[PDB]
C-alpha cells in the first residue's frame, strides 16, 4: 500500500518574477498593496507543512532500535526488509528498488530538513523495534519477546488458538517466505507500481512549467520582455505597458498559489491517514476491516519511499 | 489595502471625483474598484480554504470525543501515549482540551520462557497467559503483569503430543 | 510602529566635521556646537551669481530672516560691528521670523526645514536620540543646487533614500528609530515590525550579484545611411505615386535630420525616443509624399478619408515615425504646379501597402462606360499648386518610415562604438540589439550558418553569436537566491547567521571580495567559519562535529543553535539515543509495576 506524504518546497520571489530587475517596475509594483508578502507567507506556511508531515510521520519512535547481529527468527527470513550494510545508506533491497525506480527566474527548491538516510534510519528502528520488541515498544518501554510467541499472540488475536502456530511454524514461515519474495518481482516487472508518488511529482513540473512559460506572454502589450520597452518608449507612455504586464504576471502568480494550496491540504489530509496508519497498522495489531491489508490483520512493515511510505 | 494607490491618482473616492472630468475620473474608480474586488476575492478564499481546514479538525475533534470520552477506545496512539483507559473533555476558547489518561508498564523483569510443557508425554498451552521460569520453578502469568501461578490442568490446554513443539520443556502439570 | 521609506541619514555614516561651495544633494544635515554665534544663515542657488534667484537666509538673534533675492555676495566675503553686507538686490519673495541641527530638504518646489535645539549637557557628541521636529515649508519654488555657509565647529553630512521604521511614543513622539539596511539583525526588525526577535529562522530579502561591466558589439559596417539624399531629394513623385526606397547595410544616424529642416509636424505612433540611436531594426522602407496642408491630419493609422480611400492606406498596426515640413518655395508654381496628381474615383477600396497604377476612366454610371460624355469622371486630378493658397492649401513635404522591430537578425542599426568582448563575467551584454546579463562561456552549439539566436524549451534566449567574432557563445545567467538569518532570540544576544540558500561558498566569497553583491551589509566572515551545505552557503558560525537535538532547523539535517565563549555553532542534527533490545531464542520481559500517566 503506497501512500504520499511530503511535497517539493518552493519558494518564489515575487519583486524577480514580476519585474526583471527594473526599477521603474519596481515603483509601480510597490503600489499594489502587500501582495508579495502574501504570496510568501503562504508558501513559507506550505513548506513548514511539508516538514511537520514528514516529523509526524515518520518520528514516532522515541530511540533508536538495533537489530541484534544474528538475524535467527525461527524461519522468517527478513532480508528484503531489513537495512544491508554492504552498501551506502544503508537501504534495505525494496527500498533501492523503489529509489531507482522512481526517476531558473526566481523559483527556488528547498531542500527537505530530513535527509532520505535519516528516513531510513527512522524506518530500520521501527522495524527492529517491530520484529524485537513486538507491539509493546509503542505503548512504552521495549520488551523482548521471541518472534514465534509474538506470532502466537497475534494468531490469538484473531480467533485462533495458539496451537495452529506451534503446530504449522514450518508451512507458515516458507508461506510468508514466499510472499515477501514474490512482492519484489511484483515491484519488478510491473512499472506502474509507484503511480501515485509521480503524479505528485509531475503535477509539480506542470505548475512549475505553466508558472515559467506565462512569463512569456504579452498580455496585450508592445512585448513580454520589461527591458526592450523601456528602451523603447518614454516612461509616461511605457507604465501602461508596465502596468498591463504587471497586472497579467500577478495574477498567474496568485492562480499558482492558490493551487499549491489546495495541492497541499491534500497531501496533508493524505500525510495524516498515512501517520494514523503506522500508529495502528504498525504499533499493533488493528481490527478495523479493510484498513491495514485485505483479510484478518497479523502485522505491517514500513519502507521508505521518495515522498511517500 | 484600502489605502493603496493601485496605480491611480490617489486612494479617496472624494479627491478623484472633485478632481478630474468625468471619464478620467470613472477609469481611475474603474481602477480602485477592481484592485479592491481582488482584495475581497483573496481574502474570501482564504476564508474558505482554512474553514476547511477547522471543519477537518472539528471532525477529528468530535471523532475523539464520541470515541475517547464516551468509551474505552482500542485503537494504538489514538487517546493518548499508552494503553487508554479514559478521558475528560474541558471546554476551551475556540476548541477543546482532552485530558487523556493512559497506563504505563514500568520495572521490567527477564524471564526465560518456553511455547508448551510436555508433563504426561502430551503438550501444554497457557489458555492465557506465558510460560515463565525464574531458573527452577515454571510458572504461568499474565502476559502484562507480573502475577506467578501453579501452574494446573485448570490452566492450561492439551493439543497433541510431545514431537512438533520446538520449544517445548519437561516440566509438570499438578492435577487438584 | 511605522515603517516608512523617504529620505534620511544613513546611520554610522563618514560626516565631515570643519568656505567651500559644498554641493546639495536633495537633502543636507547641519549640526553647529558652538557658543560664539559666529554661525548666522546659509545661501543657495544653482549658480549663485546674479542669475538665478538665490534663496538667503540670515538669523540675527531669535528670529530667522528669510529672502528670495539676487545678490552677488553677503556680508560673507575683531568682530565690533558689522550691517552693511555686500548685496541685497531684486527680492522677489519675503519672510520674517548647543547642537543646534538642522535638516534641510527640498522637493516639488517646497523647501523644508526641520530644526532641533537641545542644549546637551557638556560639548561631547551625544550618544543619544533626537529627533527633529518641521519648522517651516515654504513654497518658494526654485531650483537649488548648491549651498554656502554664512559666518559673521560643524558636521555636515549627506541625506540618501532609504527605509527607516519608527517607534512612536503614546503621546506621539518619535523615540528609537531603527535603519532597515545596517546589519541582519536589523532587517529582520524591519520585516517583523518588532523591535524584540525570537529565537528562530527568519527569511529576507534576496541576494543577487550586480554586473560589473557593459560590453556592447555591433557588427562593423560604418557606411552612413543614406536617409539626407532621400531626404533632400529635389522633387518628389504623386502622393498616389509614392516612392518606395529600402535603406540597408549601413548607419542609422538620422538624428542629424533632426537640424537640417524645421520639422513641424514629427509624429512617431509605435516607437518615439527622441535618442532613437540604439534602436536595430530590419526594415525602414522610406516614402515619399506631396500632399497639401489640410491633409497631415490624414497621415494617421486608423484615419479615413479621400486619400486612405483612394490614394494611401497607413496600417492600424504602424510602428513608425511621420516627419513633414513646409515646401512652399521648392514645391509651388505661381501659375499652378499642375503635375501632383491624386487618385479620386474607384470601384474599391485601399488597403495598407498598396499602390495604385491603373489611370482608366472610372465608371460613374449604370450603362457601360466607353470614354466621356455620359456620367462618367476621370480619376485623377492635377494640384493646383498656387503660392498664394492658404496654410490648409499649401502643400507640404512628407516623409514616412515605417520600421519593423523584431529583435535584430538583420542589418542597420544607430551609431554605437562598439567594445571588447569579455568571457566568464557577470556582464551586462548588448549583442546587436538583444540585451541582457548573465555570464557568457564557450558553445558547443551546431548553429547552421543561418541561425543567429537560440532558445530552450522555455524559450528564452540560451545563445548567440556576434557577427564582429562569429564564435557561438552561451547566456548562462548570474547567480541569485534567497538568504535567511538566525538569531538566537534579542534577549539572549545580538551575533547572527546568514545562509545564502542554492549558492556556492566560493562563488559567494568571490563577489563579496570585489563588492558585487547586492545585500551591501557584510559579516565579518572571519576564518574558519565559512560552511559549506547543501541547503547553502552559511558565513555566520562554526560547524561542529557533535550531535544534539535540532533546534533551529536550517536543512539537509542540518541545525544551527546557541551554546556557551557563547557563539552560535551548526551541528549534525541527531535522531536521539540508541538502544539495542537483546532478543533471545528464550527470553521474555514482563513489567513488574506500573504508572498511570495522563497527558493533555
Ligand atoms: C526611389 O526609390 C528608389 C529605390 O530605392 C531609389 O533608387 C535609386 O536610388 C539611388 C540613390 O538615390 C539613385 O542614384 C544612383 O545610385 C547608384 C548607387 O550605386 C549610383 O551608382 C548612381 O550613380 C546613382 O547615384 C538611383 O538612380 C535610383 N534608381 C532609380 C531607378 O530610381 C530612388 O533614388 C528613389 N528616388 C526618389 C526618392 O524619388
Ligand atoms: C533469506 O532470503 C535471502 C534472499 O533470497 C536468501 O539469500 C539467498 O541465498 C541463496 C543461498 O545461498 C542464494 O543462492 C541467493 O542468491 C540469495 N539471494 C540473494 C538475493 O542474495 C537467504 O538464504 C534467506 N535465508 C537467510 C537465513 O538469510
Ligand atoms: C536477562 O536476565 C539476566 C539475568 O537473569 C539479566 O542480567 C539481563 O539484564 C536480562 N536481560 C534484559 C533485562 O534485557
Ligand atoms: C524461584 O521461585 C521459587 C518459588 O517457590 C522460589 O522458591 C525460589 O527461591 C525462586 N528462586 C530460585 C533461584 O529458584
Ligand atoms: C523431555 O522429556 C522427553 C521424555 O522423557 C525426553 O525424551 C526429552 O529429552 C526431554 N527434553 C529435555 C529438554 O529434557
Ligand atoms: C505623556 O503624557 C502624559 C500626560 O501629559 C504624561 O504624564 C507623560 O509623562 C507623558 N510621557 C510619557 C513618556 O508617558
Ligand atoms: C570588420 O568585420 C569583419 C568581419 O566581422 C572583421 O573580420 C574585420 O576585422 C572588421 N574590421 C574592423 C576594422 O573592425
Ligand atoms: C563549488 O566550486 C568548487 C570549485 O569551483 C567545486 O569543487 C565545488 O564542488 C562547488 N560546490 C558544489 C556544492 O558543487
Ligand atoms: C537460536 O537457535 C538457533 C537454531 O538454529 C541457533 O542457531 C541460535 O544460535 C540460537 N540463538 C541463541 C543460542 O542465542
Ligand atoms: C511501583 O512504583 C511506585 C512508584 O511510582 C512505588 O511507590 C510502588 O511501591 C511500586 N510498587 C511496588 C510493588 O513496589
Amino acid at each position: 500500500e503506497i501512500l504520499p506524504v511530503s511535497m517539493t518546497k518552493t519558494s518564489v520571489d515575487c519583486t524577480m518574477y514580476i519585474c526583471g530587475d527594473s526599477t521603474e517596475c519596481s515603483n509601480l509594483l510597490l503600489q499594489y498593496g502587500s501582495f508579495c508578502t502574501q504570496l510568501k507567507r503562504a508558501l513559507t506556511g506550505i513548506a513548514v507543512e511539508q516538514d511537520k508531515n514528514t516529523q509526524e510521520v515518520f518520528a514516532q519512535v522515541k530511540q533508536i532500535y538495533k537489530t541484534p547481529p544474528i538475524k535467527y527468527f525461527g524461519g522468517f527470513n527478513f532480508s528484503q526488509i531489513l537495512p544491508d550494510p554492504s552498501k551506502p545508506s544503508k537501504r534495505s533491497p525494496i527500498e533501492d528498488l523503489l529509489f531507482n525506480k522512481v526517476t531558473f527566474n526566481g523559483l527556488t527548491v528547498l531542500p527537505p530538513l530530513l535527509t532520505d538516510e535519516m528516513i531510513a534510519q527512522y524506518t530500520s528502528a521501527l522495524l527492529a523495534g517491530t520484529i524485537t520488541s513486538g507491539w509493546t515498544f509503542g505503548a512504552g518501554p521495549a520488551l523482548q519477546i521471541p518472534f514465534p510467541m509474538q506470532m502466537a499472540y497475534r494468531f490469538n488475536g484473531i480467533g485462533v488458538t495458539q496451537n495452529v502456530l506451534y503446530e504449522n511454524q514450518k508451512l507458515i514461515a516458507n508461506q510468508f517466505n514466499s510472499a515477501i519474495g514474490k512482492i519484489q518481482d511484483s515491484l519488478f516487472s510491473t512499472p506502474s507500481a509507484l503511480g501515485k508518488l509521480q503524479d505528485v511529482v509531475n503535477h509539480n513540473a506542470q505548475a512549475l512549467n505553466t508558472l515559467v512559460k506565462q512569463l512569456s506572454s504579452k498580455f496585450g502589450a508592445i512585448s513580454s520582455v520589461l527591458n526592450d520597452i523601456l528602451s523603447r518608449l518614454d516612461p509616461p507612455e511605457a507604465e501602461v505597458q508596465i502596468d498591463r504586464l504587471i497586472t497579467g504576471r500577478l495574477q498567474s502568480l496568485q492562480t499558482y498559489v492558490t493551487q499549491q494550496l489546495i495541492r497541499a491540504a491534500e497531501i496533508r489530509a493524505s500525510a495524516n491517514l498515512a501517520a494514523t496508519k503506522m500508529s495502528e497498522c504498525v504499533l499493533g495489531q488493528s481490527k478495523r476491516v479493510d484498513f491495514c491489508g485485505k483479510g484478518y490483520h497479523l502485522m505491517s512493515f514500513p519502507q521508505s519511499a521518495p515522498h511517500g511510505v | 489595502q484600502l489605502s493603496s494607490k493601485f496605480g491611480a491618482i490617489s486612494s479617496v473616492l472624494n479627491d478623484i471625483l472633485s478632481r478630474l472630468d468625468p471619464p478620467e475620473a470613472e477609469v481611475q474608480i474603474d481602477r480602485l474598484i477592481t484592485g479592491r474586488l481582488q482584495s475581497l476575492q483573496t481574502y474570501v478564499t482564504q476564508q474558505l480554504i482554512r474553514a476547511a481546514e477547522i471543519r477537518a479538525s472539528a471532525n477529528l475533534a468530535a471523532t475523539k470525543m464520541s470515541e475517547c470520552v464516551l468509551g474505552q477506545s482500542k485503537r494504538v496512539d489514538f487517546c493518548g501515549k499508552g494503553y487508554h483507559l479514559m478521558s475528560f473533555p474541558q471546554s476551551a476558547p475556540h476548541g477543546v482540551v482532552f485530558l487523556h489518561v493512559t497506563y504505563v508498564p514500568a520495572q521490567e523483569k527477564n524471564f526465560t520462557t518456553a511455547p508448551a510443557i510436555c508433563h504426561d508425554g502430551k503438550a501444554h498451552f497457557p489458555r492465557e497467559g506465558v510460560f515463565v521460569s525464574n531458573g527452577t520453578h515454571w510458572f504461568v502469568t499474565q502476559r502484562n503483569f507480573y502475577e506467578p501461578q501453579i501452574i494446573t490442568t485448570d490452566n492450561t490446554f492439551v493439543s497433541g503430543n510431545c514431537d512438533v513443539v520446538i520449544g517445548i520443556v519437561n516440566n509438570t502439570v499438578y492435577d487438584p | 510602529l511605522h515603517l516608512t521609506q523617504d529620505l534620511f541619514l544613513p546611520f554610522f555614516s563618514n560626516v565631515t566635521w570643519f568656505n567651500p561651495v559644498l554641493p546639495f544633494n536633495d537633502g543636507v544635515y547641519f549640526a553647529s556646537t558652538e557658543k560664539s554665534n559666529i554661525i548666522r544663515g546659509w545661501i543657495f542657488g544653482t549658480t549663485l551669481d546674479s542669475k538665478t534667484q538665490s534663496l538667503l537666509i540670515v538669523n540675527n538673534a531669535t528670529n530667522v530672516f528669510i529672502k528670495v533675492c539676487e545678490f552677488q555676495f553677503c556680508n560673507d566675503p575683531m568682530e565690533s560691528e558689522s550691517g552693511v553686507y555686500s548685496s541685497a538686490n531684486n527680492c522677489t519673495f519675503e519672510y520674517v521670523s548647543n547642537l543646534r541641527e538642522f535638516v534641510f530638504k527640498n522637493i516639488d518646489g517646497y523647501f523644508k526645514i526641520y530644526s532641533k535645539h537641545t542644549p546637551i549637557i557638556g560639548r561631547d557628541f551625544p550618544q543619544g536620540f533626537s529627533a527633529l521636529e518641521p519648522l517651516v515649508d515654504l513654497p518658494i519654488g526654485i531650483n537649488i543646487t548648491r549651498f554656502q555657509t554664512l559666518l559673521a565647529d560643524y558636521y555636515v553630512g549627506y541625506l540618501q533614500p532609504r527605509t527607516f521604521l519608527l517607534k512612536y511614543n503614546e503621546n506621539g513622539t518619535i523615540t528609537d528609530a531603527v535603519d532597515c539596511a545596517l546589519d541582519p539583525l536589523s532587517e529582520t526588525k524591519c520585516t517583523l515590525k518588532s523591535f524584540t526577535v525570537e529565537k528562530g529562522i527568519y527569511q529576507t530579502s534576496n541576494f543577487r550579484v550586480q554586473p560589473t561591466e557593459s560590453i556592447v558589439r555591433f557588427p562593423n559596417v560604418t557606411n552612413l545611411c543614406p536617409f539626407h539624399e532621400v531626404f533632400n531629394a529635389t522633387r518628389f513623385a504623386s502622393v498616389y505615386a509614392w516612392n518606395r526606397t529600402r535603406i540597408s547595410n549601413c548607419v542609422a544616424d538620422y538624428s542629424v535630420l533632426y537640424n537640417f529642416a524645421p520639422f513641424f509636424a514629427f509624429k512617431c505612433y509605435g516607437v518615439s525616443p527622441t535618442k532613437l540611436n540604439d534602436l536595430c531594426f530590419t526594415n525602414v522602407y522610406a516614402d515619399s509624399f506631396v500632399i497639401k496642408g489640410n491633409e497631415v491630419s490624414q497621415i494617421a493609422p486608423g484615419q479615413t478619408g479621400n486619400i486612405a480611400d483612394y490614394n494611401y492606406k497607413l496600417p492600424d498596426d504602424f510602428t513608425g515615425c511621420v516627419i513633414a515640413w513646409n515646401s512652399n518655395k521648392l514645391d509651388s508654381k505661381h501659375s499652378g504646379n499642375y503635375d501632383y496628381w491624386y487618385r479620386s474615383f474607384r470601384k474599391s477600396k485601399l488597403k495598407p501597402f498598396e499602390r495604385d497604377i491603373s489611370t482608366e476612366i472610372y465608371q460613374a454610371g449604370n450603362k457601360p462606360c466607353k470614354g466621356k460624355g455620359p456620367n462618367c469622371y476621370f480619376p485623377l486630378q492635377s494640384y493646383g499648386f498656387r503660392p498664394t493658397y492658404g496654410v490648409g492649401h499649401q502643400p507640404y513635404r512628407v516623409v514616412v518610415l515605417s520600421f519593423e522591430l523584431l529583435h535584430a537578425p538583420a542589418t542597420v542599426c544607430g551609431p554605437k562604438k562598439s567594445t571588447n568582448l569579455v568571457k566568464n563575467k557577470c556582464v551586462n551584454f548588448n549583442f546587436n540589439g538583444l540585451t541582457g546579463t548573465g555570464v557568457l562561456t564557450k558553445s558547443n552549439k551546431k548553429f547552421l550558418p543561418f541561425q543567429q539566436f537560440g532558445r530552450d524549451i522555455v524559450d528564452t534566449t540560451d545563445a548567440v553569436r556576434d557577427p564582429q567574432t562569429l564564435e557561438i557563445l552561451d547566456i548562462t545567467p548570474c547567480s541569485f537566491g534567497g538568504v535567511s538569518v538566525i538569531t538566537p532570540g534579542t534577549n539572549t544576544s545580538n551575533q547572527v547567521a546568514v545562509l545564502y540558500q542554492g549558492v556556492n561558498c566560493t562563488e559567494v566569497s568571490v563577489a563579496i571580495h570585489a563588492d558585487q553583491l547586492t545585500p551591501t551589509w557584510r559579516v565579518y566572515s572571519t576564518g574558519s567559519n565559512v560552511f559549506q551545505t547543501r541547503a547553502g552557503c552559511l558565513i555566520g558560525a562554526e560547524y561542529v562535529n557533535n550531535s544534539y537535538e535540532c533546534d533551529i532547523p536550517i536543512g539537509a539535517g542540518v541545525c544551527a543553535s546557541y551554546q556557551t565563549s557563547q557563539s552560535i555553532i551548526a551541528y549534525t542534527m541527531s535522531l536521539g539515543a540508541e538502544n539495542s533490545v537483546a532478543y533471545s531464542n528464550n527470553s521474555i520481559a514482563i513489567p513488574t509495576n506500573f504508572t498511570i500517566s495522563v497527558t493533555t
